[PDB]
DNA sequence: GAAGGGGGGCTATAAAAGGGGGTGGGGGCTCTCTTCCGCATCGC
């Protein structure tokens, strides 16, 4: 069974072996019911959260973000290829944004043809700075992070999950509220076909090069971790010397864990941000995160900076042995390494203790997934 | 001299190589079975009481010695012959060895004359034999000899062949016996509960559990609150809890000082004394041993008619049913008082907070029941039955005054069928008592891949039921390090419950504690019966297999002596655990089976006892006789169980942790041979597994079990129900050190693929894959699907028989629209004949009481060629035919493919070579995966393997992806790649195949090992359009193989209600499933009798036939109303 | 018994009335097709 | 066809004094009970000399006909079962000697031979005459003689 | 089981190079040198021989 | 606070008063034996139960290889530099992070808290 | 106590026929007060006097492994009921 | 004293006679709701 990529989200479907069922209505009366009530275009906006249930996904979402960048220019031949994949195209080639020295169409120009009707939408790109709205360039965005669709044309802004995903106020949401399901149906397919074929030119990959960082970034990450180790050691000394005053409402043990977890959480955040800054505009990890197609800033930090603290039942790795987590540690070892803080990134690789503690943390997610499927299923049935 | 860090990596893998050269990978299976045959079977027969007959002449029978011959098969003519395992598989025989016993028969005729006759080697049944065990025919055969027998030398054995089915006993995980465990139940009425599961030595009559519990303080009262919490004991065979002090009185300790001396070893401690005061007051009424015994007897299993019977019964329970492991004799009351006091003492420490509560998830507190202990448990029951019927048979003859024939008294079916049935079905115990029989112990060995076969032989089953849900048993406990793979575990209801042994983990087979006890007595250990209770406080208790043997005043010297003996292998065998709890002043020694242990390098004075001379001797492992066992004899490596690991200070590596550095630990006792040994068989094939997110490692361990390859070298001779063989398996370009011992090179399950991580045409999105059509045209991931059909013709009944023949449409009653032309005259299709769906491969006709058709129809989807047609006699002597159909599976759209990092995906499209993107060299990727699969999954090991694979292919060297290896870094791999004229990060400039234009982004491309998974779309595609219906519900059948319909369940029903599609909902649930019509009486809503032929409708009960209404309802609704009517309910359908 | 037949997920009511197996249904693996509309499904000829 | 009551679980299942109030009752017919015991005896004898299940099935069918025909009602069931086992071996082409059948049976050779004659009369059936080659494979295999010696013995007797 | 006739990626013939490849390794050649001697320059073709497992040799041990 | 058993039948002795003498006495239930009471305290209940953990520590813990050892806390008795430190890890304390030191010198099981 | 009713005042086994006789004498008006419609549910009908035997379709025998019918669990149970009541 | 030899009993076949004995076949894991008991309270 072959499916459009957009309907994968409403179905919660993937293509790693998922099987879907087909039911063929056997009469006109039931055939008309499905046609007039249950067709995918009529299902675009869900009443659960008054927003679209399907949007633009992995390749098209990552590519449309690249496509609508300010500096994307298309030659005459490239543009004519894309318009072949625009079913709603009127057949009129728009005047290029640049006429001399060479005729060049921008990506926004071509996307404007995809946008149906004359809808008007205001969105912000994921990387829109907060202080730009208060600055002197509110309506002329230096970063192209302000999305304005006016009269059905994308006049500025980079499109991403925020303006094309399954969120209220999305450009896809406006198309449904304004143009209806049939025109919105074509809007979905036209985005995919046009930008999928442009991605054949621009391309998109992910490799080792996107997991590396500058030696300066590695030193900053190493220094941040080294400082975090000393900070946890200092707190341990205070607790050992009875110099730690319990925070009101918490026991001494709870106070110590809060301080240690706060130190290590901040170190993970500081190392993560340090890794993110080092990433270039060409970085493919960042490309799929800014577009919202896949991954998050935490994934990037884990791959580059540090995996971080491993937790079991919301606590650091417990003393499964007698007062120690593993036979490789001394007893009463409350340092970050003993209790499951992974100071390495995935690229660097985990040490044997980190690998095992990381396996302990991963097992919790697997147990939850098995539990969540049945625990929530019973709730759904009883509610119905 | 000493191993320098520059040579440690080679040195440590020489050690690991020698371990696997000796032990193999199914050693736990084979060693456990060898112990059961060599020792347990003889012990069970010896331990059996002599059979005494008296009804006058007196006959005695004693079973002296056990003999076992080679696995033998008897032809229908009665000629014995050795049974080869391959013959057992083909002819569906059970691989069993005849069992013989020497029986001595002495008769006393009251004439002061004794006649003694011995029946040497009396046949008493057949024992299934584990393959490649000491008693298997393949034992001691060279690899050349195995090939001559059509046996794969790489086949590890460790499984049984029952009715031709390869059966593997899964290690059953259970809480350790004879050990006192204190647990706290939040909800229960007891604040704390100290249990002990006591079992006899050699695992006699099953374990007897005793609970010592402290009542919770929840109860509010002036008397209850003032006294505190009282301790009660839950003895076996007693309905109600018995106060603890009463049990001590029944043992023979009346005075409070005497009882407290067994519970409290230091009266100077007042806190513990106050804890037992409420218990003393509870039993203040009982002040005599006989009164206490009567009190316990009053609650006995059966009511006591008189006091004398009650006292006798109570003494019986305490003597043997209570703490049997402590003692089962009449003089063991003092020993049981001390142990019972220790249980109370342990409970008090838990209540006082002085000792931490025991952890059920700790594997020190766990035992794994392997084939031996499993088989021994069955054999004890069967042998008792054998003697029970021997007594019953001999009783009849001796009663009549005639002597009895000993051979005719023995029923050989008892042991032969009892052993066979338990292994055949997996229901553990008795067929009659299947209600309490443990299920899933025996499983058909998985032969999908060699790695899957190895994994199934090292599987561990948790005691917790799969249906039950509880996170804690499913969690990855700290104590699984080095013992259980932290990654290999199934996904779903069995997460964390089914486990796999770590690579070097070993399960103790068990040994007698007699040599240890004798040495302890010789050493300065004071016996428990000779000391005064006051001396226990300062001394350390000595436990051997959970039995408190005595006390010692110099624990440090004793432990050093014990450790020295075990390292020298003088009196203590290697698998014996010696644990000293310094804080608790206890030394625990364990010798029983089921303890999980792993070999560790011994460290003395921050120095490995392993030196360069050991490595040099191992390097010449052959033509030198130096092996792994010499390392254990030399005392440089020893086995450590989970309990002993708590007391071990262990160094991950010698190169770093032993060396002088910032002072962290200057007292190291042991060292890992290599940290990569924490992984099991399936996780050991993941390259760079320490660069992946942990769930990805778990997913690959599952996927690797489903990867096609060559599951066994002799697959051609085998006729398995399903078998997948890859045309061109390759060994991975990027391998792990551990893979050398999994024989993965010899039986690979994948191909090295040029993989580009690119967004090409949108056909690889959402975990989908683009495959190169031209590469597939060249045999890339081509595989064979072998399916075997077995049919047996059996004659059973007065005139009913089944035969192989071509059923003529006129002669035979039953018939189908299939094609019967392919069948030969003998009713069997011939090899080399193309067969499609709805084709008959076996022509079977059963005589009608003319004859019905039971012919075997080829699977509808299947379209192959008959490969082999084997005909023989099965175990029952009936003519037996197996037909293998061969179908070639070219990778299609929808076939699953995975890397070794949890990145599975179906093929979304196949492009030809010209359509694929190419490098400047003309290289096109065999596979294109979406970049969006990497970021969220964080399978960085996939990217490193691709980079390392590129270097390996260019350099010509198989890359090393062993997890915790500082010698390999991404920067190092990148620098190597630069030397071959490639971008150091594995990117290449690719050209669009459709236009030839350079792609703006450079594509990460390189060799990656992928594996074709068993799941092929053509085996899953299923369509239903008015098929057959089932008899009970008259609804579409179930299953793809039965042309069943898809279920339209409650959730789909609920979904269509929200849609408001009432008519479509009616189609699915009424019109498309089971449309039915009934006639209902109008006066009463009951279904009326309708005769459409006569057009007469009557309602028997209303005496009316004019007003009957036709009602259209689902057949299942009719069945419901009729079923409700069977319960006297009257569902009356009213049309008004 | 009769009671066992009616109760539970696989019982008569929930297993055969609230939900049941149906004719004219098909099942197979799903693969991407960016060239189909969101409201289209690509179907094998064998199922059709 | 019948159902057996299972073991009690709660206190309601047990009588006022221990013993379970719901106890299994012997509802098997005398004819079926005797026939069931004969089949058990037939399988016990067959396992002693390792006879295949197909010969046992033939023996069970033979006993049912003789048991129903009731010409041997005066003879012990074990003797009929032993004689039926002997006949089944002959019918299958793998005869056992009367002594070999007697070794696995409490019934003597004379009584087996007598029941054997009656069963043939009752069933109106016959058994092909035994030849020297019908025993060579079992006798030589039990004596541990090579195939060449077995072939020589088979030729010499024939 | 047996050396593939063609390289899966480019279609170069590699089924006439397994015996030569084995002989070169017998002549103390390194795997990289032996592959170079056979003319397998693209790492797709080097992958074919460098990662091949000749199981047909094991299968010939079993009697037909 | 102390516990006594009668010298006659070695059973638990419980407190009792005599009105004639108005002096605390310990009387055995099943024995009728009586004894003069010298403690005068029937029992003491320690809600805080700040029991000195040093008493609970065993000097043998210095032989544990898994306990950390510090040379910066010399033994106060013998002056040995090396000492082994650990936490109480005892329930009912409601708070425990302080270290308890034990001298590693053999025959000197000195224990202290910093 | 299980499937048996005991009436204690002393203590006797309350037989189903005894309960049947008691229920037979309850008036229709009294039955209505007890929340039982007399025409659709009488208290005495709750006592099994005649046992309904399900149709064959409710308890069908399934054919598997030759022409040997395997009877339904209900059919097996009905055999016990028919035997005991006959006895 | 091991081994071959000789003599005699056993096996089946029919048949009659009469009675004892052998054989086979009947019969006397978590959460929620309901029920029972002890207590303190008033009432008369
Ligand atoms: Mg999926
Ligand atoms: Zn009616
Ligand atoms: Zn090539
Ligand atoms: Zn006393
Ligand atoms: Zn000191």
């Amino acid at each position: 069974f072959r499916l459009n990529l957009s309907v994968t989200t409403p179905y919660n479907a993937d293509f790693d072996g998922d099987e879907m069922n087909l039911h063929l209505p056997q009469s006109l009366e039931t055939r008309a019911e499905i046609q007039e009530l249950a067709m995918v275009p009529r299902m675009i906006v869900t009443p659960q959260s008054n927003r679209p249930v399907m949007g633009i996904v992995q390749d098209t979402l990552t590519a449309v973000r690249k496509f609508t960048k300010r500096d994307v220019f298309l030659e005459r031949g490239e543009v004519m290829n894309l318009l072949m994949f625009l079913s709603t195209w009127d057949g009129k080639v728009p005047q290029p944004a640049i006429l001399k020295p060479r005729p060049l169409w921008t990506g926004k120009q071509i996307f404007s043809l995809i946008i149906p009707g004359h809808i008007n939408c205001i969105r912000t790109h994921s990387t829109h700075p907060d202080d730009e709205d208060s600055g002197p360039y509110k309506h002329i965005s230096p970063g192209d992070t302000k999305v304005v669709v006016e009269n059905g044309e994308l006049i500025m802004g980079i499109l991403c999950k925020k303006s094309l995903g399954t969120s209220a106020g999305s450009l896809v949401h406006i198309s449904y509220l304004e143009m209806g399901h049939d025109i919105t149906r074509l809007f979905y397919s036209n985005i995919q076909t046009v930008i999928n074929n442009w991605l054949l030119i621009e391309g998109h990959t992910i490799g080792i090069g996107d997991s590396i960082a500058d030696s300066k970034t590695y030193q900053d990450i190493q220094n941040t971790i080294k400082k975090a180790k000393q900070d946890v050691i200092e707190v341990i000394e205070k607790a050992h010397n009875n110099e730690l005053e319990p925070t009101p409402g918490n026991t001494l043990r709870q106070t110590f864990e809060n301080q240690v977890n706060r130190i290590l959480n901040d170190a993970r955040d500081k190392t993560g941000s340090s890794a993110q800054k080092s990433l270039s505009e060409y970085n493919n990890f960042k490309s799929m995160v800014v577009s919202g197609a896949k991954g998050s800033k935490i994934n990037i930090s884990q791959v580059i900076a540090v995996v971080g603290q491993q937790n079991v039942e919301g606590k650091r790795i417990p003393f499964g042995f007698k007062h120690r987590t593993l036979p490789h540690f001394i007893k009463d070892d409350y340092g970050p390494e003993s209790r499951g803080f992974v100071e390495n990134s995935y690229l660097a690789g985990l040490t044997p203790t980190e690998f095992f503690f990381h396996a302990m943390g991963g097992r919790e997610g697997l147990i939850d997934t098995a539990v969540k499927t049945a625990e929530t299923g019973y709730i759904q049935r009883r509610l119905i | 001299d000493e191993i320098t860090p520059d040579l440690w990596q080679e040195a440590c893998w020489i050690v690991i190589s020698s371990y696997f050269d000796e032990k193999g990978l199914v050693r736990q299976q084979l060693d456990s079975f060898d112990e059961f045959i060599q020792m347990s079977v003889q012990r069970i027969v010896e331990d059996a009481p002599p059979i005494d007959l008296q009804a006058p002449p007196r006959y005695l029978l004693k079973f002296e010695q056990i003999y076992l011959s080679k696995p033998t098969h008897w032809e229908r003519d009665g000629a014995p012959s050795p049974m080869m395992p391959n013959e057992a598989r083909l002819r569906n025989l059970t691989y069993s060895a005849p069992l013989y016993v020497d029986i001595t028969k002495t008769v006393i005729k009251e004439g002061e004359e004794q006649l003694q006759t011995q029946h040497q080697k009396t046949f008493i049944g057949k024992i299934p034999i584990m393959l490649r065990s000491t008693y298997c025919l393949l034992n001691g055969l060279t690899d050349r000899d195995l090939c001559e027998l059509n046996e794969c030398p790489l086949d590890p054995g460790g499984y049984f062949i029952i009715n031709g089915s390869e059966k593997v006993l899964i290690a059953q995980e259970k809480m350790a016996t004879n050990t006192v465990y204190v647990f706290a139940k939040k909800d229960s009425k007891y604040a704390y509960t100290g249990e002990c599961r006591s079992c006899l030595e050699n695992s006699s009559r099953p374990t007897s559990t005793i609970w010592v519990s402290m009542l919770a303080r929840g109860g509010q009262g002036a008397k209850k609150s003032a006294i505190g919490q009282r301790i009660v004991a839950t003895l076996p065979y007693i309905k109600q809890e018995v106060p603890i002090i009463i049990v001590f009185r029944a043992l023979g300790f009346v005075s409070d000082r005497d009882i407290l001396e067994h519970i409290i070893y230091d009266f100077e401690d007042p806190e513990m004394m106050e804890m037992v005061k409420p218990s003393l007051d509870e039993a203040f009424v009982i002040q005599e041993q006989n009164v206490a015994l009567n009190f316990i007897g009053s609650r006995g299993a059966k009511p006591g008619v008189t006091k004398e019977k009650r006292i006798k019964y109570a003494k019986e329970v305490l003597q043997k049913e209570m703490l049997p492991h402590v003692g089962v004799s009449d003089f063991c009351e003092t020993k049981k008082a001390y142990f019972l006091g220790y249980m109370v003492h342990r409970l008090l420490l838990a209540a006082l907070g002085r000792r931490e509560l025991d952890d059920r998830d700790h594997y020190g507190n766990k035992r794994l029941d392997l084939a031996g202990p499993l088989l021994a448990f069955l054999f004890r029951g069967m042998f008792k039955n054998l003697l029970k019927e021997v007594r019953i048979y001999a009783q009849k003859f001796i009663d009549r005054g005639k002597d009895f024939n000993l051979e005719l008294a023995i029923k050989t079916r008892i042991i032969s069928d009892g052993l066979k049935y338990s292994l055949a079905t997996g229901n553990w115990g008795d067929q009659k008592k299947a209600h309490q029989a443990r299920a899933g112990v025996s499983q058909v060995l998985n032969r999908l891949t060699f790695a899957s076969t190895l994994s199934h032989l090292r599987r561990l089953n948790s005691p917790i039921g799969r249906d039950g849900k509880l996170a804690k048993p499913r969690q990855l406990h700290n104590t699984l390090w080095g013992m259980v793979c932290p990654a290999e575990t199934p996904e779903g209801h069995a997460v964390g419950l089914v486990k796999n042994l770590a690579l070097m983990a070993y399960i103790s087979v068990g040994s007698q504690p007699s040599p240890i006890l004798e040495f302890l007595e010789e050493w300065s250990m004071e016996n428990l019966e000779e000391i005064s209770p006051a001396a226990i406080a300062d001394a350390t208790k000595i436990f051997v297999n959970g039995c408190w043997v005595g006390i010692h005043k110099d624990p440090e010297q004793l432990m050093n002596t014990l450790r020295k003996l075990r390292r020298q292998m003088d009196i203590i065998v290697s698998e014996v655990s010696m644990i000293r709890d310094i804080r608790e002043r206890e030394i625990r020694i364990y010798t029983d089976a089921g303890r999980i242990c792993r070999p560790l390098l011994i460290v003395e004075k921050q120095k490995l006892l392993l030196k360069k001379r050991h490595i040099d001797q191992l390097k010449e492992r052959e033509y030198n006789n130096y092996s792994w066992q010499d390392l254990v004899a030399s005392g440089v490596v020893e086995y450590i169980d989970t309990l002993e690991e708590e007391t071990v200070m262990l160094a991950m590596t010698p190169d770093d942790l032993q060396e002088k550095e910032v002072a962290y630990c200057s007292t190291y006792t042991h060292c890992e041979i290599h940290p990569s040994m924490i992984l099991g068989v399936c996780a050991s094939i993941i390259p760079f597994p320490d660069h992946n997110q942990s769930p990805r490692n778990t997913y690959q361990s599952a996927m690797g079990k489903q990867a096609m390859g060559v599951y066994i070298t002799n697959f051609h001779v085998r006729m398995d129900t399903l078998a997948h063989v890859l045309y061109y398996p390759q060994k991975p370009l990027v391998t792990t050190r551990s893979m050398e011992y999994l024989r993965f090179r010899e039986l690979p399950a994948g191909i090295n693929s040029i993989v580009a991580i690119a967004s090409y045409t949108g056909y690889n999105q959402e975990d989908s894959v683009i495959m190169n059509r031209s590469a597939v045209d060249r045999g890339f991931f081509r595989s064979v699907f072998y399916r075997s059909y077995k049919e047996q013709e059996s004659k059973k009944g007065f005139d009913q028989e089944e035969v192989f023949e071509k059923p003529t449409r006129e002669t035979c009653q039953g018939m189908r629209h299939a094609i019967y032309d392919k069948l030969d005259d003998d009713g069997l299709i011939a090899p080399g004949v193309r067969v499609s769906g709805d084709d008959v491969i076996i022509g079977k006709t059963v005589t009608l009481p003319t004859k019905r058709d039971c012919s075997t129809f080829l699977r509808t989807s299947e379209t192959g060629i008959v490969d082999q047609v084997m005909v023989t006699l099965n175990q029952e002597g009936y003519k037996f035919c197996k037909i293998r159909v061969r179908s070639v599976r070219i990778p299609q759209i929808g076939d699953k493919f995975a890397s070794r990092h949890g990145q599975k995906g179906t093929c979304g499209i196949q492009y030809r070579q010209e359509d694929m993107p190419f490098t400047c060299e003309g290289i096109t990727p065999d596979i294109i995966i979406n970049p969006h699969a990497i970021p969220s999954r964080m399978t960085i090991g996939h990217l490193i393997e691709c980079l390392q694979g590129k270097v390996s292919a260019n350099k010509g060297e198989i890359g090393d992806a062993t997890p915790f290896n500082d010698a390999v870094n991404v920067q190092k791999i990148s620098n190597l790649l630069s030397d071959y004229g490639y971008h150091l990060r594995g990117n290449e400039v690719l050209y669009n195949g459709f236009t030839g234009r350079k792609i703006t982004s450079q594509i990460f491309i390189g060799p990656t090992y992928y594996q074709r998974l068993k799941h092929m779309v053509d085996d899953k595609i299923h369509s239903r359009a008015r098929g057959p219906i089932q008899i009970l519900n008259r609804q579409p059948m179930e299953g793809r193989s039965r042309d069943g319909g898809l279920r339209f369940g409650e959730m789909e029903r609920d979904c269509q209600i929200a849609h408001g599609a009432a008519q479509f909902l009616r189609e699915r649930l009424f019109e498309a499933s089971d449309p039915y019509q009934v006639h209902v009486c109008n006066l009463c809503g009951i279904m009326a009798i309708a005769n459409t032929r006569t057009h007469t409708y009557e309602c028997r009960g209303c005496r009316n036939k004019t007003q009957i209404s036709l009602v259209r309802m689902p057949y299942a609704c009719k069945l419901l109303f009729q079923e409700l009517m069977s319960m006297s309910i009257a569902p009356r359908m009213m049309s008004v | 018994s009769l009671k066992q037949r009616l109760k539970g997920k696989e019982g008569r009511v929930r297993g055969n009335l609230m939900g049941k197996r149906v004719d004219f249904s098909a099942r197979t693996v799903i693969t991407p097709d960016p060239n189909l509309s969101i409201d289209q499904v690509g179907v094998p000829r064998s199922i059709a | 066809l019948s159902t057996m009551i299972g073991k009690g679980t709660g206190a309601a299942s047990f009588d006022e004094f221990g013993n379970s109030k719901y106890q299994n009752r012997r509802t098997m017919s005398s004819s079926d009970r005797a026939m069931m015991n004969a089949f058990k005896e037939i399988t016990t004898m067959a396992d002693r000399i390792n006879l295949p299940r197909n010969i046992v099935d033939r023996t069970n069918n033979l006993f049912k006909q003789v048991y129903e025909q009731k010409s041997l009602k005066g003879r012990a069931n074990d003797a009929i079962a032993s004689a039926c086992l002997y006949i089944a071996c002959r019918q299958e082409g793998v005869p056992r000697t009367f002594k070999e059948i007697c070794a696995v049976s409490r019934i003597s050779k004379k009584e087996i031979g007598r029941c054997f004659k009656l069963i043939l009369k009752a069933l109106e059936t016959s058994v092909d005459l035994i030849t020297t080659g019908d025993f060579m494979s079992r006798f030589c295999s039990n004596l541990c003689l090579p195939k060449q010696v077995q072939m020589a013995a088979t030729h010499i007797a024939r | 089981m047996i050396i593939p006739v063609r390289c899966f990626t480019c279609g170069k013939i590699v089924g006439n190079k397994w015996e030569a490849y084995l002989g070169l390794l017998q002549a103390e050649y390194t795997e990289g040198d032996a592959l170079d001697a056979l003319g397998l320059k693209r790492y797709c073709c080097r992958r074919m021989l460098l990662a091949h497992v000749d199981l047909i040799e094991k299968l010939l041990n079993y009697a037909p | 606070v102390g516990i006594r058993f009668c010298q006659e039948c070695n059973n638990m002795l419980y407190p009792k008063e005599d009105k004639e003498n108005r002096i605390l006495l310990y009387a055995c239930r099943n024995c009728d034996y009586q004894q003069e009471a010298d403690n005068s305290c029937i029992y003491v209940n320690k809600i805080t139960h700040e029991v000195d953990e040093l008493t609970q520590i065993i000097a043998d813990v210095s032989q544990d290889p898994t306990l950390p050892r510090t040379e910066d806390h010399p033994c106060q008795k013998c002056g040995h530099k090396e000492a082994v430190f650990f936490q109480s890890h005892s329930a009912r304390a409601e708070d425990a992070m302080r270290l308890y030191y034990v001298c590693t010198a053999p025959h000197c099981g000195h224990r202290w808290t910093e | 106590s299980g499937l048996e009713l005991y009436a204690e005042w002393k203590k006797i086994l309350l037989s189903p026929e005894r309960v049947h006789e008691i229920f037979k004498r309850i008036s229709d008006e009294e039955c209505f007060v007890l929340g039982m419609e007399p025409r659709y549910a009488r208290p005495e009908w709750m006592i099994v006097t005649v046992l309904p035997v399900p149709p064959l379709s409710v308890r069908p025998a399934v054919v598997m492994q030759g022409s040997a019918r395997n009877q339904d669990d209900l059919t097996h149970k009905l055999a016990d009921i028919v035997k005991i009541n006959n006895q």
